[PDB]
């Protein structure tokens, strides 16, 4: 990028792994996640932090 | 800022807990350590010495309880340290403290070195990012939805009524009695022994506790009803033995309007209340009448609020409608109504960062301290 | 097991129960108007 003079690279966005994971199956699957493809999950203050 | 918040609602004898915007406190345990009464050389049981909760309760036996906060007014605030170390057990929480915004509770007329030691606790032992704490009643006033309310809370040995206009308290017209349940289950241990039976026991005690949390009610004329035979319908134990019962069903829990007979320059709840209530404006006791907001876990009694309502006719207006709001879930409402006030974008206004702390600390303490 | 172990010593409880036992055995309403006219 500097060569290219790009002033600034695209830096990677940090993604969970699960969360790729389970969309990466879901598209294997033909459907993007559903509402509770976690399940319980939800209700895990912890992952939501 | 923050991440999100944890409302603590502090009932005197059961501390409460959850994060924000939710419905239910995620934890309810009480407030009282045990420590072992026997010791052994044996090897291979138990460790610990400290324990709250399901272990105490488990084990009651050597676990000599004691509770440390009086009126708010903890001892032990060590202890309380490692209560709320408790509340980051792995049961508990297993996340973090000092990255994390929370929500505890405040009762009034108290001293400010208690809110001076707790900033010191959570902001010396902990760096807590952003914590500000307030007025429990505005709490219930937020499960309400209503602009004025007369909150009457309940705690284990700890009672206080305030008046709310829109969101504006009533200094000079917010009472306080010391006592609830405590000494009722207290004076319950005297009409044991005055019927020969002692439950000297801490545990014993808080078994008592839960006797009368079981069986007690309200009665309509004391004096009146005490011409009466109780038949004492006998209770049998966990140990397996007979209960019998005495006035105490009703007698008992009514120690609260007679303080004098218990040794107490008081009067009474409603009293006092209703005192406060002919200082406050001439025009919003109108509004009050209707706003009668119950508060406190204590208050489960067979026609608590009918009794109540006969101690309105004790304390009768010049004839105008009253009506008592007496919902179910009033040890909650105060977490419910931290709950939405923990799920505002207003906190920005109404926290204090630890960087205030680090600046000025005991001046962030009295300038900024409502 | 110990069985070798019983059949040094004569301390067992042979042909009895080991275990014995006593068998067994078959809201808050709301609003309180004070209604004064
Ligand atoms: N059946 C019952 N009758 C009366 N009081 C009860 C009953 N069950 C529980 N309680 C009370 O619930 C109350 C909860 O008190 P606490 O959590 O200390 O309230 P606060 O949140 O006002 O401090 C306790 O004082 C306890 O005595």
């Amino acid at each position: 990028h500097l060569q290219q003079n790009i002033e600034i690279p695209e830096i990677s966005l940090p993604i969970h792994p699960m969360i790729t994971n389970v969309a990466k199956q879901c598209y294997e699957r033909g459907e993007k996640p559903k509402v509770t493809d976690f399940g319980d999950k939800v209700e895990d203050p912890t992952f939501l932090n | 800022i923050a991440n999100q918040p944890v409302v603590i609602d502090n009932g005197s004898g059961v501390i409460k807990a959850g994060f924000a915007g939710d419905q239910i406190p995620k934890y309810c345990f009480p407030n009282y350590v045990g420590r072992p009464k026997h010791v052994r050389v044996m090897a291979g049981a138990l460790e610990g010495d400290i324990f709250i909760g399901p272990k105490a309760e488990e084990h009651r036996g050597l676990l000599s309880i004691r509770y440390p906060m009086e009126h708010g007014i903890v001892k032990d605030w060590n202890d309380m340290e490692r209560i709320w170390q408790y509340v980051y057990s792995k049961d508990q929480l297993q996340t973090f403290s000092e990255e994390h915004p929370v929500l505890l509770t405040e009762a009034p007329l108290n001293p400010r070195k208690n809110r001076e030691r707790a900033a010191e606790v959570f902001f010396e032992t902990f760096n807590v990012p952003a914590l500000f704490i307030s007025m429990q009643a505005v709490l219930s006033l937020y499960a309400t939805g209503r602009t004025t309310g007369v909150v009457l809370d309940s705690g284990d040995g700890v009672t206080h009524a305030v008046p709310i206009y829109e969101g504006f308290a009533m200094p000079h017209s917010i009472m306080r009695i010391d006592i609830a349940g405590r000494d009722v289950s207290r004076f319950l241990r005297l009409y044991l022994r005055k019927e020969g039976y002692d439950f000297h026991s801490s545990s014993e005690f808080e078994i008592v506790k839960a006797i009368k949390e079981r069986a007690c009610y309200l009665s309509i004329n004391p004096q009146k009803d005490e011409t009466l035979e109780t038949e004492k319908a006998q209770y049998y134990l966990p140990d397996g033995s007979t209960i019998e019962i005495g006035p105490s069903r009703f007698r008992a829990p009514e120690l609260l309007f007679r303080p004098d007979l218990i040794g107490e320059e008081s009067e009474g709840i409603h009293e006092v209340l209703v005192f406060a209530i002919q200082k406050s404006d001439m025009d919003l006791r109108r509004t009050l009448f209707s706003n009668i907001v119950l508060s406190g876990g204590s208050t489960l009694f067979k026609g608590f609020g009918d009794r109540l309502l006969s101690e309105v006719k004790k304390l009768a207006p010049k004839d105008v409608k009253i009506r008592i709001s007496a919902p179910q879930e009033r040890l909650y409402s105060t977490w419910i109504g931290g709950s939405i006030l923990a799920s505002l974008d207003t906190f920005k206004k109404m926290w204090v960062s630890k960087k205030e702390y680090e600046e000025d600390g005991a001046r962030s303490i009295h300038r900024k301290t409502f | 097991m110990a069985d070798p172990k019983y059949a040094d010593l004569p301390g067992i409880a042979r042909n009895e129960p080991d275990v014995y036992e006593t068998s067994d055995l078959p809201s808050t309403s709301v609003e309180h108007i004070i209604v004064n006219p």
